[PDB]
């Protein structure tokens, strides 16, 4: 369309230990230009920020989820995926993905700066129970 | 016999760059009294032929090459000039004849949360020949090790989108671009006008 | 596929207030040539019509929905979403897809008044519960 | 060297009108006595050349397309006709110099249910150069309102399914097309048959 | 994709006597050129193969699932697809998919009793459940 | 005024075989015995030509044809062979008139887990002429009942994966291929011996 838009799919209900991979498609736009990070909200909590990739694939994670989360990306789909490893309940939540516009004179910003996200989807529901 | 000139400048909307699209014009009686009624042109840039005396010209073919780019860039669509347009875009030669017409299309292609659905080729290994068109999406090899179709460090996706807002500066708004490429042969013409 | 076959996408547990975008994908010919439904079954409850659209894709709803749901159409993918917004424990039912075939002439053959359609997937289960 | 006459005819698939198929035909022994034999046939009809001649001519190159269409639209499939098919699909030249034959497949190209498969371009901003192809899904603009490739209304899907069913009229049943196409230049022929 | 891997789609919550159908796409090749079978793990109970087929598209089945599921190839998507029919909760497990390869004269690997895969996806959960 | 065959040979990435990909090389001056200078070639075989007259020779055109095979396979690019990749993937004709180049690619195209991207076609109705391509996916049919585009029994992709690892045999390890097949039409020549 004429604006850009994103949109979550790949939640379930799994069990401890299960895995899953979650997908952010995009449209009215090339994903390659987008700094792209996954956000969760656990209820009657206030939303954090998960993992995140840059524009040029550098990738960052929260300490919660580093050595179990990958993200990665996948332009071709217009996709940026979310690999999550030796789920927990704890991992319960709404996971949401977000982009930033980087322009082609700002390639070396960093990822981490969770302030400037503009565009979101409504998020991925991912629930781990036994 | 018309041409359909005001299907390539008047069209709702234009291509990407990268993937810059081009139209076959002949067997009609091209008319240049359109371009005199319209006031809004940036650039009116003409190589090798008149800007004036194109009425009374005959050539075999015609070509409008029309695309979107934004107006920093306007000054690459010429001949023998480099920058991200020329050397992975759109590039002219340098025996060109013809013109090259752009103008300001703020109110068409810019919305305000900002439209990326216009692209352009960042990365390429070589750079084009005059008039190629390389709508190849392959990863792009950046660093030392092959990258196997896989995104990653030093393995980048070679398009990008532009950015265009309302808000933006001049030189940073997107501009609508036709080329008129006349191609004459040892044929004779069968574009000519009144 | 010389079959026209519609598979649904999307289905799973989510919250109240969550949303919910299912996809209806066709396959063996062209979507756009189809007037598209969705239906709603919950458990014990009849099969019920929520949305539908026409192959000039003008769109209905039911009252039950309006305001909250939005059927769209993605021809180039062969598919038909509906876009579920504010989800509630009462939105829980299997989701299932419909179609039936619009000649040239008769372009008016999909209004919700036109509930009989030849095609059917086998539906997608939306669960709605804290 | 005889010409792959039967590629074309005993093909088992055949393509959408939309997307045509074309397979040159050159330097080989056109034996036209295999479509003389035929009586499944149910148009055949040469233009600008004698159809009981075809096995003494000789031509520089010959083209062979083929797809399938409705009964009632095999005649669009002619110099200088109008309609769906000849304006947005296939369209033949008015000097047009060749043959053009066709036959029913409901026995292979409908199903019980209903083969959807065969599409056809519904919508079009101009009509068709002769042998032109057009297989582009763009969102197709029926109003002034721009689309910004979103399908709503005046906004439609420019491709459309047959629909073809074994108890449809004869007019809405499956016909395969084969439309031969006998290059005419000033140059040694390389198509000649027996 | 330089390596061979699969990806599995589908898994649902869902009602007793609904439907499912499973995904299974593959990457870094032709599926046509491989084996490929269903397995299921239900909590505490082992690794059951469900389903699986031939290079040559011969189908055979678990004896707990024979009749109920259908195991298909869609080369074209790189994909197998598995139709689950009249789930009921013992079919509640985590469904993962596995290839192996079959040269073109040794064209017999893949009959269930060729039950030893080389390559794995990360499986897909489906939860049977009122 | 030195042909780029660096452009070809020197490739990172190479077609599959029933993707064959071809190059065009023209106005310039081809060294055959600079390119035969690569002691890495385990096979460099012309045919209709003598190898010390093509630095003394002209062509109409060249074209540079580049795939990856078995190895056991490539005893089946050369003119009058049979096989599944003659037959199915690529095929030279009797009269062939140009070099066939090969080198062991083991070190590139394997990988420890397998490489399996590089594909070949494995049925087919029909052998394929001379410089045919056939990149198609209809669904094969093996047997008597017809397909629909449905795999099955006896319905088959008609595609097939190699699976190179590098602790295959020799035979089975990938080889890179360049044809160079040197044509003559009544053109003026764009490609000369030093």
């Amino acid at each position: 369309g004429p604006q850009v838009q994103l949109v979550e799919s790949g939640g379930n209900l799994v069990q401890p230990g299960g895995s899953l991979r979650l997908s952010c498609a995009a449209s009215g736009g090339t994903l390659a230009s987008f700094a792209v990070g996954w956000f969760r909200q656990a209820p009657g909590k206030e939303r954090e920020g998960v993992s995140c990739i840059d524009v040029i694939n550098r990738a960052n994670y929260a300490d919660s989820v580093k050595g179990r989360f990958t993200i990665s990306r996948d332009s071709a789909k217009n996709t940026v995926y979310l690999q999550m490893n030796s789920l927990e309940p704890e991992d319960t939540a709404v996971y949401s993905c977000a982009a930033h516009f980087v322009p082609p004179g700002s390639r070396l910003r960093g990822c981490l700066v969770n302030e400037l996200y503009n565009y979101w989807g409504q998020g991925t529901q991912v629930t781990v129970s036994s | 016999n018309l041409c359909p000139f005001g299907e390539v400048f008047n069209a709702t909307r234009f291509a990407s760059v990268y993937a810059w699209n081009r139209k076959r014009i002949s067997n009609c009686v091209a008319d240049y009294s359109v371009l005199y009624n319209s006031a809004s042109f940036s650039t009116f840039k003409c190589y090798g032929v008149s800007p004036t005396k194109l009425n009374d010209l005959c050539f075999t073919n015609v070509y409008a090459d029309s695309f979107v780019i934004r107006g920093d860039e306007v000054r690459q669509i010429a001949p023998g000039q480099t920058g991200k347009i020329a050397d992975y875009n759109y590039k002219l030669p340098d025996d060109f004849t013809g013109c090259v017409i752009a103008w300001n299309s703020n109110n068409l292609d810019s919305k305000v949360g900002g439209n990326y659905n216009y692209l352009y080729r960042l990365f390429r290994k070589s750079n084009l020949k005059p008039f190629e068109r390389d709508i190849s999406t392959e990863i792009y090899q950046a660093g030392s090790t092959p990258c196997n179709g896989v995104e990653g460090f030093n393995c980048y996706f070679p398009l990008q989108s532009y950015g265009f807002q309302p808000t933006n500066g001049v030189g940073y708004q997107p501009y609508r671009v036709v080329v008129l490429s006349f191609e004459l042969l040892h044929a004779p013409a069968t574009v000519c006008g009144p």
